Parts: C-alpha cells; sequence; structure tokens
C-alpha cells in the first residue's frame, strides 16, 4: 500500500497457537508458546486454517 | 487390593541420523515425474608433437552423459477403535484415572510418533546405503522394485583381500597411515572426515605406531582420545588425526523384531564434510491431498473414519522420499577386514 502508515494489525483466534505437527509438549515449548530458561516467551507457532480442510 | 503408579519408563534405541545430517543438506522438492543428473568427463589429452607441415588431427569436443531417476513411495498407517479404549493404559495409575475419551488422545499421539520414527528410519537407511556403495535398490512386497544407480567407479569401494588386511598383519611395526593415504588417493576431491564402525575403530587404534603419533613433540599435530569417551550415544566426535576429523558412528534400525546396526561390521568410509548431497522428495499421490494444493511435500498427514460396525479412526503419514548423490565417486569405502 501507498497510504501514510504501513502498520497493520490482525486479531488471531486462540486456536491457531499449538505445537508444530501436533508433537508432544516439552519443557520449553508448551501449547505452541516457546519458553526460554526464564519465564519469558520468545516466539509463537501460528498455524494455517483451511476452511474446506479437515 | 489397590495400587499406585510411581513411575513408568520408556525403552528406545540409539538412533541418530548422522549420515543424513552431515552429507545430505539443502533439500529439493520437485513436482516432476523424473529427475536428471549430469556429469561431464573433463579429461583432456596432452598435446602430441606435430610437425609444422602436417597440420591435422582435430580433437573432438568433450561431451557428458545423463541419468534418469524416479522416487519411491512410503505410507505407514495406524488405527484406534473403542474396543481397546475402555480397559486401561499401562502408563496410568489405578488411582485418579482418566476418561474413556482422554485415552483416545494418547494412543493417537503414540501412533503419530511411531509413524514419524518409521519414516525417519527409512530416510536414514536410504541415505546410508548410497554412501557405502554407489547404488541402492528400493523394494518391498507390494511395491514393484526400482533401483537407483549412481555411477561410481570400480576403483572405489576398496575391499581388502588375502593380501593387505589389517587383522592378519601384526600390530607392532605396522603403520596404517600408509594405507589411509593409498586408499584416499582414489578419491576425486579433498577428503576431510572419516566414519568408523566401532569395531573398525577398535581395530585401528590398536596399532602401536598410531599410539606413537600422539605423544610425539613435533612429529605431528594430531590429538585424539584413545580412552573411553561415549558409551551410550550413537555418535562420538573424537579428535582429529593430522588434518582429518575422525567419527565413530553406531546407529540402530529395526527390520522385523530384531535390532540391526547401520554400518556393517567395521567398515571405514572416507569423505568430505562438504560433500555435495541432494535430498529430493517426490510427489505425494492422494486425490484428497491434491485438493489443498499440497504436492511434492514431505510427510502429509491425514485421518478418517470408516463408519464400520466396530468403528475405527485411522491415522496416516506418507512421504515418497529419494536420496541422491551429485558426485558419486567422491567418497571412498573400505571393507577393512
Amino acid at each position: 500500500s501507498s497510504r501514510l502508515f504501513r502498520t497493520q494489525f490482525r486479531m488471531v483466534s486462540p486456536k491457531r497457537i499449538s505445537n508444530p505437527n501436533n508433537t508432544g509438549d516439552s519443557r520449553n515449548c508448551r501449547a505452541g508458546v516457546q519458553i526460554n530458561d526464564s519465564g519469558a516467551a520468545l516466539g509463537y507457532y501460528v498455524s494455517e486454517d483451511g476452511y474446506p480442510g479437515w | 487390593t489397590t495400587a499406585q503408579l510411581l513411575a513408568a519408563n520408556e525403552q528406545k534405541f540409539k538412533f541418530d541420523p548422522l549420515f543424513l545430517r552431515l552429507f545430505f543438506r539443502e533439500s529439493y522438492p520437485f513436482t516432476t515425474e523424473k529427475v536428471y543428473l549430469s556429469q561431464i568427463p573433463g579429461l583432456v589429452n596432452m598435446a602430441l608433437y606435430v610437425s609444422p607441415i602436417v597440420s591435422g588431427e582435430v580433437i573432438r569436443s568433450r561431451g557428458g552423459s545423463t541419468s534418469e531417476f524416479t522416487p519411491g513411495y512410503v505410507k505407514p498407517k495406524h488405527e484406534v477403535n473403542p474396543q481397546m479404549t475402555l480397559r486401561r493404559l499401562p502408563d496410568e495409575d489405578p488411582q485418579n484415572l482418566a476418561d474413556p475419551a482422554y485415552r483416545r488422545r494418547r494412543i493417537i499421539m503414540q501412533n503419530m510418533r511411531d509413524e514419524e520414527l518409521a519414516i525417519a528410519q527409512v530416510e536414514e537407511m536410504q541415505a546410508v546405503s548410497a554412501v557405502l556403495k554407489g547404488k541402492y535398490t528400493m523394494t518391498g512386497e507390494a511395491f514393484d522394485p526400482v533401483e537407483v544407480d549412481m555411477g561410481r567407479s570400480e576403483e572405489n569401494n576398496i575391499t581388502q583381500s588375502g593380501g593387505t588386511e589389517w587383522s592378519k598383519r601384526d600390530k607392532s611395526t605396522y603403520d596404517p597411515t600408509d594405507d589411509i593415504e593409498a586408499y584416499a588417493l582414489n578419491a576425486s576431491g579433498v577428503v576431510n572426515i572419516i566414519v568408523f564402525d566401532p569395531k573398525g575403530w577398535a581395530l585401528f587404534r590398536s596399532f602401536k605406531a598410531v599410539k606413537e603419533k600422539l605423544d610425539t613433540r613435533r612429529g605431528s599435530n594430531s590429538e585424539l582420545e584413545t580412552a573411553v569417551k561415549d558409551l551410550g550415544k550413537a555418535v562420538s566426535y573424537k579428535g582429529m588425526y593430522g588434518d582429518v576429523a575422525i567419527v565413530v558412528y553406531s546407529g540402530q534400525y529395526v527390520e522385523n523384531g530384531v535390532k540391526k546396526n547401520f554400518l556393517p561390521d567395521n567398515t571405514m568410509v572416507l569423505g568430505n564434510t562438504q560433500a555435495r548431497g541432494l535430498r529430493t522428495y517426490g510427489c505425494i499421490q492422494d486425490a484428497d491431498a491434491q485438493r489443498e494444493g499440497i504436492n511434492a511435500s514431505a510427510r502429509y498427514p491425514k485421518n478418517w473414519v470408516t463408519t464400520g460396525d466396530p468403528a475405527r479412526e485411522f491415522t496416516m503419514i506418507q512421504s515418497a522420499p529419494l536420496m541422491l548423490l551429485a558426485d558419486p565417486d567422491e567418497f571412498v569405502s573400505v571393507q577393512l577386514a
């Protein structure tokens, strides 16, 4: 876009945050939120939703 | 009589895809029936002396050759039915317990993990079988057999014979460095790493000259570990030997109920840590897969319900993997018997 501001937002449904390929939960990556040695959260695993898809 | 489940272990084998990791990187997915690999001879005769009169004998321009390959197909599947969900699980305590529907999301996870592990084992076996010998054959009971054959020179795959075998000749006054040089002379390109089956490593380090090459002040720069370093792990990155790196690989794959080792009983493999290797994935063939758009991808999962009399909700993974080596004669395989 050639508007004044290039910032855009997107509200993500909570169901799209989960482990890759439905692997088991780990010590550092629980329910799609990867956690370092401390309690901080580093990055999230946003899935892809296909409405005709199962 | 009551009970409590305090602990419940899991049993596995030493599985680690070293050969896939080191030598096979930069995967290429391809939406094509068959792929090509081309080699150009690059061999120029020295110019024969010609009088300034005759002025002839044109020399042909060099031309290469091509090879055609096709990928296989692999699909393991699992199942789960309400008949086996009711009773109990071997990793659940008699107290508390879980619901007859939560036990349905443990068997599913176990199944998916087993499918992924089987696919990984297939990929590792395909990767290893190409390194040891130039060609490997892909076959099964329902799959029509196809063979992938990279062109590897006969000078490689050096197998020891009645003469020049390390086992027979004495461990004092013999140096194997002479041999590791003559064997490496056949390789095309610099070699940088050696892979030892554990018995081969045990046979190699027994030589007294090798133990001399460690504690010499200026005779070399190699540092090794002739003590015990790794006892349970599948790979053990030991020290360098002059310039080359030494690795001992002992991996396990199971065909039928038994366990088997990947490297066959004390082989030694030369090679380069930057060897050009290809990881190609074929086209998955499911008419429900081709709907999404997914094609020439790795590990397409799916599941469905059969609506049969005892029900059942299956689970499935399918990959269609292929392993290729762009330069086949760059490695050197030694029987070392």
